[PDB]
């Protein structure tokens, strides 16, 4: 090929132009996002049964669905939660690669067939099916400076005048609203109902009968009489809009001719559907819009469009009402991507400088600067083809591929200049000769790096979904690099270079560069003499090789594992939890204390605090809450002490010394899907119908026996709520019948009064809204109020609840949970320092094997994957080693020579294990990929050394030692060029404090150290291995 | 109210003997009540912690305590079938005929759930069989309705 | 238009320093393996 | 996977036009072959339990986990799940001036979960210390509780 | 206003027309619940009578020739025609009293839309047209774009169907020629190893 | 039994909001009549799997039936691919006047 | 694969079956497939040797 | 089996081995469907079948 493009350079320029245009169009048409679809596809069925507890809901709703959740394809598992708020959440999780639409549909369809078995209240509220494995691209907040508009008014304004616009914006895929739009609240009074001998049932029936619709037909409709010259559509009683209209509703007419209307007996207002959740923003009432991004979208342009629409609409808002942005992770993405782009450009500038430094030719430097961007743009086009995006993982794969690109260019240019200098040849024939030397080397390098990287794509689960990005990115980059080295760089070196003859260019020039040539010649001669002295006795160095292998194995074992490193995304989360039996008042007190803390003792760093009451992840009840703490930009807070980890530790210190509560501060995980580093998720299941009580007994016993193994386990705990007090009302039917009371009326009164009842719909100005009847706070707040509620018998007399209803206290679960249709308890835990996940995950099985009968167990989350698809890395890397050995045998046409190369894998590896060990890192994804990159570079250098030596020995008969010394002499220059360029292009990733610092450092450390060690060691041990293998065989 | 009493309530609820001893040695209150009116005795009986009941009783835990609705540790011990708890409570002065806001006594509770080993003790310790609830029913009617003829014979 | 000049400054500064560091490491390892003989 | 979707999108229009006795029992739209992949029998080696008692175990503990397995499609049960079966005697009903409608209403009334609300719920008063879910009427779990139905 | 402006251009636009229906008269019947309650009549019975008598009432099904068909209860034509025909329709009270609608029902006329259109979540009105013979469709679309520019504020315009795709055909074209030229130029320089043979 | 102004606020506008945010949507129209009949037509880009489009619409739609009158649900809400123009028009006639 | 999944699932309740229950497989079509494939593989090896 | 079962009274008992493709039946068999397209009924259709 190269001899086809040296004589045809326009062909090569044309291919390069085509690749550049492809990549350019791609970078315009490529979606941008922080992370790809890593977590497996899930779907959440959310339901609500107002006024119910956990058991009522688990019985009438959850079990019914779960029994009809059959016949769905690719299902990994499902887990159900049932809260005392009536809420139900059934999360199904499917095998990776599944289509999150067809699965959602199968689920919605099974549920649509199951609905007729649910009670009318659930069919009437609504059972929704959503996709769970997503996260809020943004959260918009809306507040009022004045205390006029409250939470519900702001929520209504949002639902009406803002949601539809945000949804009609580009890229916006899903828009959830925090808070509920207006709703006609009807707070009744039992005293004033008994006064008129009424009941809540009468209110319900009147409201049902006096707000409905009526079809009334037409005038002159078909079939008409012969002669009709007129037709008209009739309009009968329709829904009501105002509040007075609801006040004018008749309930009863007395013997004295008086009229009974609602406005006399029932305080009517325009409130919300649920007050369970209360949101505040720096103490000010607020409402919110959570925005999940769509498929194939650009988060940046999407957030820009959203900020533009909200700005357009701001001027049309009420007075004092304004907008805010608590949770916006878009700036973190912008900075993290801009940093990688800057790094890519610096890696070109550094290549230019290095080339000009060693090769004083500017026309030589011009070449890599043209060859590397072509490859990057071609890689972008390749991604666009396969359906990938511009994300963190892809760009970090590119900043690791740049080294391979740089080597593929620099080896060619350096060898061409070397030939032109030694043999005095001109550019064209020199390029012919150099490519004749380097063709098979580049091809075998391509195959080797493919064998090294492709095996990662074929892992299982989220781990594999992550590794696939790096793998495909780097393979595309390397393939385009090899095609470029065979196609374009030769033609460029033929038409751009200039002639030099018979001179090492180090004695005829003066200045820094002449002196550098002098010093480099001296150092080359010294390295040559050292290698020559080495090759006289080798075992003295094979022993050092074995020592290094032992040391790197030790460092590998004593290095802690990980999944991904936490970062500073400009936000973090505080979690508030209270004892059993708390309320809104106390939780809001605690949250206001939290806010006062952050806004006073962290003013220098914190900007806002968005507190959501009644929303914890461990529970969506009433004694729980959160705070989305938003920070300033990384420019307005420098220093570790002003970062998120120190803030978190300080906040935990200031909040652990608190009263009657449990407050924690933590950092937003890397991927909102919590994949811990060494923790697990253990489900304890009831396989025999034991119950909640025996299952809780077994849970407590297991936690006890787990606290006795702190050497392997720690922080073991349940991920649920503990039983709380519950008020039991025992009705007697004998009295209810004697007095002539309908148990149906009894329970309808009780419910509609204490929990709430959704009756019918009404039409506000435009949109349609609900109607909720309920008691009034001061009449549904204690047991002493039970006897203040009356029912109506058949004979007409009114009866108090106290006549037939005894009462007790008991204990009951506020949040029940199930795993695959059977009751369960979720348990969390970490592996103790020095131990891994497998050991603890096997210890927990050993423990659970000693539990009562009927109790079983299972694994969820990362523990599922880690167990089903967590032991296949050795097999694929064995495949890799075998393919590499075979490709090297083909290249060298020998079964033994390949070892000379496959023994440099440790030399770089250890250099990465030392650094990561010094700087205090772990064995995360980025480290795992930098390792392979350094290994590929070391193998590249070794392959060229070996092939040069072998070509000299075979086609010139120089001999073993002479050929090897000549090879290393010719190969020093490019090795150092590539190593220096890569080390410099990476160093910023190591000295980094700000956005993406964790991933930057994890990528940069293990490759800086890797190349540092692979350059100054391989150049010595590779000749040793080569002469060893050739003298043995 | 000191958090010592609250931690004592929690430890009794969770079944922690060593912690309860540690707390009482620091002088923790035993008449302490939850927001619903349940003292450590109610919690230790409800969940069945005999050791905790004995510990709390040795240090002056009011056996006749009543919650906001007339419930006592004896009521719960009878309802949930904790024979040992019943015996222990009576040894130290548990009013076997304790009457709640509804007129229901440990007899009616032990009869609603079929606990003969407990009705024996209730009776022989002086439990009035004819004790009427609010509606007019006794242990005899509660045994006839539940269909426990054995109990009805135990109560003639 | 000012960050790139800072990067180029960093480069012109470190390139020779990093080169000398690597060459000194090579010289040291060479002297070592020469002592080993 | 698309044929099922079209079929069910068409059947969701008919479902309302069906009686409630058919909806309650549950309409199924399965996607399966017409030949048994396999049969899985369950027996007693001790002669303790009988057909009904094995069928109940199979249904309540084994049918639901297997019908969620991937590739199954449809599962037929060679038995029947338990159910509270109530055998009426017409002579004893006439003896008490009763009919099956009375029995049905009494069962639907005295065997029911009810949404009884919260004790201390929101929007609450200023200064509330207690919150507690109310329990009023639970489903029945045995024949003893069904007999007591008045 | 737009249609009037267009009717002055029979050389470009012809057959201009909206794809809709004009506002029409509607007959509102107000039911007074108070008087129906005073007379023992139920609101629901009244609604059912009115519906069955003026619009039909799907009752149940039946079997004709083995097929399942419907059963509709309706009034005779001569009793559904005029707003003065109502009042002949009576109801049974709790006692049975024949109560006429004329006691608790009032009537009036209004104007309303029998068909409301929206386009991309916004109120809209569709207008169909042809190009005048001899002319084309691009000329007509240009003229209509002009006319819709003089209209009041807040009134935007858009294209649908053959007018949307057509628009694309007019904007794709430059980006289609240019590229199709470049790919040729390059393809030549490669085959003939020169930047000049292409340029000639 | 609905005036178009009603239906355009209680059925149509309650669905249209959900349909914003689909993969390859080009435009959409909607028509609310006096007989209550509602037609919301979504037109996607050329090359889309019309089946996957119907599917995504079925998915974005169930988010709304929680908010629709029971008289809409009990009558059925159809999500079906569409075409504006007829392929054929078959006619059936009686030649002997023995029918109408 | 489906029969494998089914056997794996049944292997998770067998530990929890009450005293007396026993699983049996009176009708399975899958073993015949695996065996008819193993026999053809045996044929291939025999032919290579021949 | 079929021979020993024809000697049973008040029953049609037939044993068979399932084919290779259970979705395909007897070789050279035919499945035929009589249909009523005029509103005849089940009786006239039974008469026609017979």
């Amino acid at each position: 090929m190269p001899n086809f493009f040296i004589d045809r350079p326009i062909f090569a320029w044309v291919i390069a132009i085509i690749i550049m245009l492809a990549g350019g169009l791609a970078i315009l048409k490529l979606p941008v996002a922080q992370y790809p679809t890593i977590a497996p596809p899930a779907v959440t069925i959310s339901a609500s049964y107002p006024g119910a507890d956990a058991k009522t809901v688990q019985d009438t709703v959850t079990q019914v669905i779960e029994q009809n959740m059959n016949g769905i394809d690719n299902l990994m598992y499902m887990s159900s939660n049932s809260d005392s708020t009536g809420t139900v959440q059934i999360t199904l999780t499917f095998e990776s690669g599944t289509d999150a639409d067809i699965a959602q549909v199968q689920v919605q369809n099974k549920l649509q067939l199951a609905m007729p078995l649910l009670p009318q209240e659930v069919q009437q509220q609504g059972v929704s099916v959503e996709k769970s494995s997503s996260s809020f691209l943004m959260v918009v907040g809306v507040i009022n400076t004045d205390g006029t508009m409250t939470q519900e008014d702001i929520s209504d304004y949002v639902a009406a005048n803002m949601k539809d616009a945000i949804s009609r914006t580009s890229g916006v895929g899903d828009v959830q609203l925090f808070g509920s739009q207006y709703a006609m609240r009807i707070w009744m009074n039992p005293n004033e109902l008994n006064k008129f001998q009424l009941t809540p049932v009468d209110v319900i029936t009147a409201i049902k009968a006096q707000n409905a619709q009526v079809a009334a037909g037409q005038l002159g409709g078909t079939p008409p009489v012969k002669g009709q010259q007129l037709n008209a559509s009739i309009i009968a009683q329709t829904r009501l809009t105002s509040t007075e209209e609801f006040g004018k509703i008749l309930l009863k007419v007395n013997q004295d001719g008086s009229r009974v209307l609602l406005r006399d007996v029932a305080k009517i207002e325009l409130g919300g559907e649920n007050y369970d959740i209360i949101a505040e923003f720096n103490g000010q009432p607020a409402s919110g819009l959570g925005i999940k991004l769509a498929t194939g979208a650009n988060a940046l342009d999407t957030a820009a469009a959203i900020r533009a629409e909200l700005a357009k609409m701001e001027p049309f808002f009420p007075s004092g009402l304004k907008i805010v942005y608590p949770y916006d992770t878009t700036p973190f993405v912008k900075i993290s991507i801009h940093e990688v782009v800057k790094t890519l450009v610096e890696a070109i500038i550094l290549v230019f400088l290095v080339m000009y430094l060693f090769l004083q030719n500017f026309r030589a430097t011009l070449i890599p600067t043209i060859a590397v961007p072509v490859v990057l743009l071609g890689t972008f086009a390749v991604l666009a083809a396969f359906g990938f995006s511009i994300n963190t993982l892809t760009m970090f794969g590119m900043v690791l591929a740049i080294g391979l690109l740089v080597d593929d260019a620099i080896v060619v240019v350096e060898n061409v200049e070397r030939v032109m200098a030694e043999e005095g040849l001109p550019p064209k024939e020199a390029t012919r000769k150099s490519m004749g030397q380097i063709q098979g080397a580049l091809v075998g390098i391509a195959m080797v790096l493919s064998a090294v990287f492709v095996p990662m794509a074929f892992f299982g689960g989220s781990t594999g979904a992550i590794y696939r990005q790096f793998s495909i990115t780097i393979v595309s980059a390397m393939a385009l690099s090899v095609l470029v080295a065979l196609i374009l760089t030769p033609a460029l070196c033929a038409t751009m270079l200039k002639p030099i003859a018979k001179g090492d260019h180090g004695e005829g020039k003066k200045g820094f560069f002449g002196w550098f040539n002098r010093m480099f010649e001296k150092s080359t001669h010294h390295y040559t003499d050292s290698v020559g002295g080495i090759l006289r006795s080798t075992g003295r160095y094979l022993v050092l090789y074995l020592i290094i292998v032992v040391g790197m194995a030790y460092l590998f074992v004593r290095l802690p594992s990980s999944f991904l490193p936490d970062e500073d995304q400009g936000v973090f989360m505080t979690m508030v939890q209270l004892p059993a039996g708390a309320t809104q008042e106390r939780t809001q007190k605690v949250l206001n204390e939290v806010t006062h803390y952050y806004l006073t003792k962290e003013k220098n760093n914190v900007e806002s605090v968005f507190a959501v009451n009644g929303f914890g992840f461990a529970g969506r009840g009433q004694n729980t809450g959160i705070a989305f703490v938003s920070l300033k930009d990384w420019a307005d807070r420098p220093g570790e002490e002003n970062k998120v980890e120190a803030i978190t530790m300080r906040a935990t210190r200031a909040f652990s010394q608190i009263k009657d509560a449990m407050v924690f501060a933590f950092n937003l995980p890397a991927i909102v899907e919590l994949g811990t580093a060494t923790g697990f998720d253990f489900e304890l299941i009831d396989q025999a119908g034991l119950g909640h009580e025996k299952l809780t007994q077994a849970r407590n016993q297991l936690l006890a026996e787990a606290a006795k193994h702190p050497d392997m386990l720690t922080s073991v705990r349940p991920n649920g709520l503990e039983d709380t007090p519950q008020f039991k009302i025992d009705i007697d039917q004998e009295k209810a019948q004697a007095l002539g009371v309908s148990i149906n009326d009894i329970n309808t009164t009780l419910g509609a009064a204490w929990g709430g009842s959704y009756v019918n719909d009404f039409i506000d100005r435009g949109r349609v809204k609900k109607v909720y009847v309920m008691s009034e706070a001061k009449y549904r707040m204690l047991p002493d109020d039970i006897g203040d509620w009356y029912v109506r018998a058949a004979d007409g007399q009114m009866v108090p609840f106290s006549a037939f209803s005894s009462s007790r206290w008991e204990y009951g679960s506020p949040r029940l949970e199930r795993y695959n249709g059977l009751p369960s308890m979720e348990i969390l835990g970490q592996a103790a320092p020095g131990k891994s996940t497998g050991e603890a995950m096997e210890l927990m099985e050993q423990l659970a094997s000693k539990l009562p009968t009927g109790v079983g167990y299972d694994w969820t989350g990362m523990s599922y994957q880690e167990r089903l698809s967590g032991n296949q890395a050795p097999s694929l890397y064995a495949i890799s080693l075998i393919v590499v050995f075979l490709c090297l045998a083909a290249l060298y046409e020998s079964w033994s020579i390949p070892f000379s190369v496959m023994l440099v894998v440790p030399l770089g590896v250890i250099g990465a294990l030392l650094a990561a060990t010094f700087r205090g890192l772990t064995n995360d994804v980025y480290f795992q990929v930098g390792l392979l990159t350094t290994i590929g570079l070391s193998a590249k250098n070794a392959i060229l050394i070996v092939e040069f030596a072998k070509d000299l020995m075979d086609k010139e008969g120089k001999g073993l030692i002479e050929a090897t010394l000549d090879a290393v002499r010719m190969r020093l220059r490019p090795i150092l060029m590539t190593s220096l360029a890569f080390i410099l292009g990476v160093m910023p990733l190591v000295i980094s404090t700000g956005a993406g610092s964790g991933a930057q450092n994890a990528v940069g450390t293990g490759v800086m150290g890797g190349m540092v060690t692979a350059t100054v060691l391989a150049i010595f041990f590779v000749p040793v291995f080569f002469v060893v293998v050739r003298r043995r065989f | 109210g000191s958090d010592l009493g609250k931690k004592l309530l929690e430890a009794a609820r969770a079944g922690r003997d060593d912690e309860v001893r540690i707390l009482m040695a620091n002088g923790a209150d035993v008449n302490a009540a939850d927001v619903v009116g349940w003292t450590p005795l109610h919690l230790a009986a409800y969940w069945g912690h005999l050791e905790i009941v004995e510990v709390l009783l040795k240090n002056g835990a009011d056996v006749n305590a009543y919650d906001t609705l007339g419930s006592t540790p004896l009521h719960l011990a009878a309802h949930f079938g904790h024979l040992e708890i019943v015996e222990v409570l009576l040894k130290n002065g548990a009013d076997v005929n304790a009457k709640d806001d509804n007129g229901i006594t440990p007899l009616h509770l032990a009869a609603n759930r079929g606990h003969l080993e407990i009705v024996e003790v209730l009776l022989k310790y002086g439990a009035d069989v004819n004790a009427q609830d609010k509606f007019g029913k006794t242990a005899f009617d509660i045994s006839i309705n539940n269909g426990n003829e054995d109990l009805a014979e135990i109560l003639q | 238009m000012l960050e790139l000049l800072k990067s180029l400054v960093f480069a012109v500064i470190m390139v020779p320093v990093v080169m000398a560091i690597i060459l000194g490491l090579i010289y040291g390892l060479g002297e070592v393996f020469n002592i080993f003989s």
